[PDB]
């Protein structure tokens, strides 16, 4: 191959491994995510708050006690939102709906 | 059919029947006469060309060309790609910019590709990656994004290969952060983007190394050569099937920027 | 009053929900003019959309 | 003997083969000698003499 | 200074190309955009539907005077009249009135006055041919 003047091995001079193109909180089992159009739409995650262990218990009571509008009568909390339905901007700020709402109850 | 042989019971079709198409042309009226004419006819913006113009490719109709068979995913997506099969088209002048993926629905996407535009979204990258793409974003000079665009004539120009220039310095810190998933960037420093993604995204980012076209993944382009499988200031003898090559020292030393 | 409706009556317990109406939504236009950034993503739904296709 | 000249494109199913009569000006009297096809683009498209018509212009 | 090379398998890739192809097997069936093939063997409706040189399904919209907004199926093959009163028949629950539509013999084509444009195509694709 060639290098240029420049080249990468170079511009990221310490960084001569492939993996750190992409080397490496909220569960992806427990959760469930929906979407629909319904023009308008509403798109939601619900989760067990009462089968949370990844919520500590404290926090669990602070989110049973704030999000109880938002805890069903199976116990589930749910949050829907609105902005724009597919991937990346309707899934996780529902998701980071829920983290900042765990944060929040956290303090 | 009975077009073929209703023409058939008639006379040879002679050239004194080719009649014009009635509703050819309306009426080639002289402006006079008892009815159409007794008089004829009288009576008795300060940067517009200094912005930018990047192509925006529908990335759904990358997955039309995907399944339509467009561009194949067993090889690099570049700008060869983007262009060589007519999915979606350039436009070297106005003082345009290159392409630059678009941004709107990635639901029911599902392939395996390696995407090297000016320009994208988070959302777009995080699309890329859901799947396991690649995604590079360097620069594509004005000659050199119109030598490399339509790369069928300055395959057969004759001067030798030029090699892409940097960008200018409004787009230097663009290519130069690695939060773009840019070409200009740390390589280490793409790690912890992925990550913050894969979590912005709630995204689940795959081990791509350990799949199958992983090497064929590690392609990520170098800079100042347009052409992804060739040498700088090369020369295409597309006659003789040959690459002319130079090697005076001075000479590759101007050619090794 | 559960009890009545699954034993008593045989049938099952409906519930109400007592749902106020949504908002109108402003009307959208070209561009978002002097608004800040809330302006794009009134009409639709939510949190995790993306671009054209993986 | 025979000979059978069909064409080398695939032509679609939603037509059949364009047969006709193989000919050869070698017999001064014996001609229909083998038999052939062409696809349906080739010699069985629509009628369409306006576009005929257009090809004039376009010549004269 | 010169050398003759012969790795021309890199030119091979840069060479764009020109007669388009008929598109590779996607497994299922829509696409991932929903693309499709058309289904084999053909009906045997004599209304008769060819498909794009870029292969889709040959339905257009069509802008004009203004307000004139309509559209047309363009390769129509066969007794296109019976695709017309299919048409009609289909528009039928579709708008209540009856359908402004008119063939182009010569052309063999039919176009049918308002956009219906996308439940048209849904219409040919499930006729499949
Ligand atoms: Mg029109």
């Amino acid at each position: 191959e060639f290098k240029s003047i420049y080249s990468l091995d170079k511009l990221y001079p310490e960084s001569q491994g492939s993996d750190t193109a992409w080397r490496v909180d909220i569960p992806l089992d427990r959760l469930t995510i929906s979407y629909c159009r319904s023009v308008n739409s509403k798109a939601e995650v619900r989760f067990h708050l009462a089968t949370a262990e990844w919520i500590a218990e404290p926090v669990r009571q602070k989110i049973a006690i704030t999000h109880k509008n938002k805890i069903n009568r199976l116990g589930e909390l749910i949050l829907t939102s609105e902005s724009s339905r597919y991937q990346f901007r309707n899934l996780a700020d529902c998701l980071q709906k829920i983290r900042d709402m765990i944060t929040e109850a956290s303090q | 059919a009975r077009a073929l042989d209703l023409l058939r019971g008639l006379p040879r079709v002679s050239l004194a029947n080719l009649k014009p198409n009635p509703g050819s042309k309306k009426p080639e009226r002289r402006p006079r006469g008892r009815r159409r004419g007794r008089k004829c006819g009288r009576g008795h913006n300060e940067g517009h060309s200094f912005r930018r113009q990047y192509k925006p490719l529908s990335l759904n109709r990358l997955q039309y060309l995907i399944d339509l068979g467009r561009v194949d995913p067993s090889q690099p997506i570049d700008l060869t790609q983007l262009v060589n099969g007519r999915g979606v088209t350039i436009q070297p002048l106005k003082r345009d910019y290159g392409v630059q993926l678009v941004e709107e629905g990635a639901d029911t996407f599902t392939a395996k590709v390696n995407i090297e535009v000016q320009l994208a979204s988070e959302l777009a990258i995080a699309a890329i990656e859901k799947n396991g793409g690649v995604v590079t974003t360097a620069f594509y000079d004005p000659r050199s994004l119109d030598i490399v665009c339509k790369p069928v004539p300055f395959f057969l120009r004759g001067q030798p290969i030029p090699k892409r220039m940097l960008p200018p310095e409004e787009l230097v810190p663009y290519y130069t952060d690695a939060k773009n998933r840019g070409y200009l960037a740390d390589p280490a420093k793409f790690p912890e983007a992925r990550l913050e993604l894969a979590r912005k995204y709630g995204y689940i980012l795959p081990d791509i190394t350990k799949d199958e076209l992983f090497k064929m993944l590690c392609t990520r382009k170098d800079p100042r050569q347009i052409f992804f499988g060739l040498a700088p200031g090369w020369v295409v003898n597309m006659a003789d099937k040959k690459i002319l090559k130079p090697t005076d020292e001075n000479l590759l030393k101007y050619y090794t920027s | 009053v559960t009890y009545i409706f699954h034993q008593l009556l045989d049938m099952r317990e409906p519930v109400f929900e007592f749902v106020r109406p949504p908002p109108y939504h402003p009307k959208q236009k070209r561009f978002p003019h002097r608004q800040p950034l809330r302006y794009l993503d009134r009409y639709r739904d939510s949190h995790e959309p993306t671009y054209g296709i993986y | 003997e025979p000979v059978l000249r069909k064409v080398e494109l695939p032509v679609p199913t939603h037509r059949r083969p364009v047969q006709a009569w193989v000919e050869s000006l070698r017999g001064f009297e014996q001609e229909r000698v083998g038999l052939a096809d062409l696809h349906p683009d080739v010699f069985a498209t629509a009628p369409r003499l306006d576009i005929l018509h257009q090809v004039a212009m376009w010549q004269k | 200074f010169v050398e003759s090379v012969d790795e021309y398998q890199f030119v091979e890739r840069l060479l764009p190309a020109t007669r388009i192809p008929d598109p590779p097997k996607h497994e299922h069936y829509p696409t991932p955009s929903g693309w499709q093939p058309p289904r084999d063997p053909p009906p045997n409706l004599p209304y008769f539907v060819r498909r794009s040189r870029m292969h889709n399904i040959p339905v257009y919209k069509d802008i004009t005077h203004g307000n004139r907004q309509m559209t047309v199926i363009r390769k129509v093959e066969g007794d296109i009249w019976a695709l017309q009163k299919d048409v009609e028949d289909f528009l039928s629950p579709l708008l209540g009135k009856t359908p402004v539509t008119q063939v182009n013999e010569v052309t063999g084509t039919l176009r049918i006055k308002g956009y219906f444009d996308q439940e048209l195509k849904a219409w040919l694709l499930e006729k499949g041919f």
